[PDB]
């Protein structure tokens, strides 16, 4: 009993942006895949001729889920172009706001974007809250009681019997689904925590506004450093620290245990969604001009050969357009990039996406938490190694299990845990530096008439780079090459499937009308199409 | 998705960065869980809904054709160039989707400067011919309430919805169709640095002791004097706003601000 034929998922929901996924299924398994991004805005075109100081305000609006990341990348890019070395405290404050962005982003992704692929919310109604509380209390040092979970169940019961299912309307789990495995109690725990995360993320986002003015779309970075003198005060630092501490407790006590419970129940998902090649840019620098000064270091890996990590050479990036809706077929290094839209409709002239197809030495590269984690592990990063090893031991699986949809989902958790701890280290260093009497947060600089610059951010979805060519002191070319562009852009002029396309081959689909298995893999990359296409 | 008891909301995403969606998740007293379980019935929302694909298209149809009626909340500008080709959902152009659904809504709220006025992708040279909802759909008699900002304060969305539900009408609107209860004052007249402004006490640079001391940011580009919003009053995330973080206002609740307010660091 198994389907042969096409499946289209359009819109792919519970992502940022507008994605159309097309697959060919043979005998109930995916044999071919296309990743089609169906909105273009053209921010690179809009930036031409403008003041380089204004670029970060425009490019931040690439994406409000990975808010701040693009302001940071553009500011690193223009800092680099003008040759300014920002003060230590600007590096600390920028780094702290980025660490807070990762925690907010990954908690929301696991609960509010990914978990409905795995959690049947309406089966939570048939759970035994006393048994559910015992399970919840076994996996976390946080004590949960039967009454705690009954309150959740009572609230859901009222919502469901109103007949207005709202965001759960036509869910793939309604009425049951063979690819949904959780028992009612585990569904109830996950649902309780989904709801809890809706309020906790408010505090995680607030941590960014403490120094960064507001979330979404922070407003504290400038060429030369940051603007927020109030961030030096003990009051703001204390406010930040309290929000971080509560956010880290939630990561440690709620997200990771839940992640492990679900991964244990879906261990078959170590068999699907693997990829070959990985790229990461490193993040949280001590020196803005040295990627290898970052807490996570850059690297490149081909064909899962983690014993031979290659150095990242920024000149080996080219963005393809032969299968994208742009003019021609010539790949371009982003300092010679081109953004010349030319639409041909779906598969018109073998083109099917508004994303470009970045290739590294001609190869498709996964970026994101699984790249950052595996490359860091392989570089001997002790925090990443201790957390990854403990996750592998809890799940009873080998390192090979990481090369999969389940592995990528686990890596997003590992990175959240590791970054949550490291934020406390950065915070203390920040505090120490202030205590030495360094109160400087912005450095002077001058606009060159001609220059090139590049800014590198390892964002929650992976390696982000902004590239500028300054001409007559204005923006002559500005190119964004974004993590989802790497991961979810289309085929290149050598017809190599992108990471998401390739990962989809071999996906089983139990029910073609409700293809939750395709969503599990696509969501495990945490797609951002506004990011990818800009 | 819907039926009686809670008012049905259909939330659409056009040409957008999802920052407006994220701003609603920051809702505070009420929080987003109260809003979704108690106040409203959120019947379509691509960012967080369980259904995808055909199932999601079916949920949208069910919500829009409801005899009970719905409220539309729209994020993002509508790309209109090349017959709307630059933005499609379910292989339908955004222009066509919005032209069919918005005239059926009992009320429409354009949420964020992109949906109100065109936004970042409408900035020069506007390659996708992006337009605000009321501009794009004037011909169909669509008159959305405009809640501007990039993204707006979510206090202003919730306050507008609550007003509408209570009073069965839009609140007083300004000449840009924004509620005067939130947009009736300049950022500047509410700013704590206004005494330095009045005194000609301006920071000459971000590194200056004047900036450290909290002097006015007008010489560094601040658009507070020509921007209407309630940022200094309500603040964001219950804790801060751009000038209190030492950075000038960039004018983000104003039409065409990407082109009108630039260069952002000049006045
Ligand atoms: S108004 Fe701003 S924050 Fe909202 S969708 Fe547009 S660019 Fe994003
Ligand atoms: S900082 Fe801006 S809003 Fe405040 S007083 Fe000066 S010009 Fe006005
Ligand atoms: S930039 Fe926007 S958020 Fe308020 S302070 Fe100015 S209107
Ligand atoms: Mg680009």
């Amino acid at each position: 009993s198994s389907y042969s034929g096409p499946i289209v998922v359009d819109p792919v929901t519970r992502i940022e942006g507008h994605l159309r996924i097309e697959v060919e299924v043979e005998n109930g398994k995916v044999k071919n895949a296309y990743s089609s991004s169906t909105l273009f805005r053209g921010l690179e075109i809009i930036l031409k001729g403008r003041d380089p100081r204004d670029a970060q305000h425009f490019t931040q609006r690439t994406c409000g889920v990975c808010t701040y990341t693009h302001a940071l990348a553009s500011t690193r890019c223009v800092d680099n172009a003008v040759g300014v070395h920002i003060p230590k405290n600007a590096t600390y404050i920028r780094n702290l706001v980025l660490g807070a962005q990762y925690l907010h982003d990954h908690i929301v992704h696991f609960y509010h974007l990914h978990a409905l692929d795995f959690v049947d919310v309406t089966a939570a109604l048939k759970a035994d809250p006393a048994k559910a509380a015992k399970v919840a209390s076994s996996i976390s040092p946080r004590k949960t009681t039967a009454a705690d979970l009954k309150a959740v169940q009572d609230k859901l019961k009222t919502f469901v019997e109103t007949g207005q299912l709202g965001p759960f309307t036509n869910a793939y789990f309604l009425g049951g689904h063979p690819a949904y495995y959780l028992d009612p109690e585990t569904n109830l725990i996950a649902t309780a925590h989904y709801l809890e995360a809706l309020r906790l993320q408010v505090k995680a986002a607030r941590a960014m506004a403490v120094f960064g003015a507001k979330n979404p779309h922070t407003q504290f970075t400038v060429v030369g450093g940051v603007t927020c003198y109030d961030a030096l005060t003990p009051q703001r630092i204390a406010e930040f620290e309290a929000l971080w501490k509560e956010t880290k407790a939630f990561v440690d006590e709620v997200y990771i245990p839940d992640l492990l419970v679900v991964a244990a129940a879906y261990k078959d998902w170590t068999q699907y969604g693997g990829t070959d090649n990985f790229i990461t840019f490193g993040e949280f620098p001590k020196d803005e001009y040295d990627l290898n000064s970052r807490f996570f270091k850059p690297g490149v890996v081909f064909k899962r050969d983690f014993k031979n990590i290659k150095p990242f050479d920024k000149m080996q990036i080219e963005e393809h357009v032969r299968h994208s809706w742009y003019e021609g077929a010539e790949a371009r290094h982003p300092w010679k990039g081109q953004t010349q839209p030319k639409y041909t409709d779906l598969h018109g002239d073998d083109r099917y996406s508004w994303m470009k197809a970045p290739r590294y030495m001609g190869e498709p590269m996964e970026t994101g938490p699984l790249a950052q984690v595996l490359i860091a592990y392989s570089q001997g990063h002790p925090k990443v190694k201790a957390v990854t090893d403990a996750v592998l031991a809890k799940l009873g699986v080998g390192p090979e299990a990481l090369f999969s949809t389940l592995g990528r989902t686990a890596a997003r958790g590992i990175e959240t845990a590791v970054i949550a701890e490291y934020v406390g280290v950065m915070l203390q260093e920040y505090k120490d530096n202030i205590a030495k009497g360094d109160n400087v947060i912005c450095a002077p600089w001058e606009m060159p008439k001609q220059a090139e610059g590049v800014g590198f951010v390892n964002a929650p979805r992976g390696g982000l780079s902004h590239w500028i060519r300054i001409e007559d002191g204005k923006i002559g070319n500005f190119q964004l090459v974004v993590p989802s562009t790497w991961t979810l852009g289309p085929r290149c002029d050598k017809n190599k499937l992108s990471p998401v396309e390739a990962s989809l081959i071999g996906t089983p689909v139990a029910d073609a009308k409700r293809p939750v298995e395709i969503l599990r893999t696509v969501h495990s990359f945490d797609p951002c199409i506004a990011c990818g296409v800009h | 998705l819907m039926g009686p008891r809670r008012p049905s909301v259909v939330y659409l995403h056009n040409a957008e960065c999802t920052g407006c969606s994220e701003s609603v998740l920051r809702a505070f007293e009420p929080y987003i869980d109260t809003l979704i379980l108690d106040t409203l019935s959120l019947d379509y929302h691509e960012t967080i809904m369980a259904a995808a694909g055909d199932a999601a298209e079916a949920a949208l149809e069910q919500a829009v054709n409801s005899p009970h009626g719905f409220i539309a909340v729209v994020e993002g500008g509508i790309p209109t160039a090349a017959n709307g080709i630059y933005g499609k959902v379910a292989n339908h152009t955004m222009l066509d989707i919005c032209s069919r659904i918005l005239p059926k809504a009992q009320a429409v709220i354009a949420y964020g400067t992109c949906a109100t006025f065109g936004g970042v992708q409408a900035a020069k040279p506007n390659p996708t011919g992006a337009k605000g909802v009321n501009d794009a759909l004037k011909h169909l008699g669509v008159k959305a309430i405009n809640i501007a900002g990039c993204p707006p304060n979510p206090y202003n969305l919730v306050g507008t919805i609550v007003y509408y539900l209570k009073n069965k009408a839009a609140p007083e609107l300004d000449s840009l169709n924004r509620p005067t209860m939130f947009f009736g004052q300049t950022v500047h007249e509410q700013c704590p640095r206004l005494p330095h402004f009045d005194a000609g006490e301006f920071a000459p640079s971000f590194e200056s002791e004047e900036a450290r001391k909290g002097w006015c940011l007008y010489e560094l580009g601040c658009k507070g004097p020509v921007t209407m919003n309630n940022c200094p009053k309500i603040k964001f995330n219950q804790t801060n706003w751009p000038v209190d973080a030492g950075h000038p206002c960039i004018g983000c609740s104003e039409p065409d601000f990407w082109d009108a307010m630039t260069p952002f660091y000049q006045n």
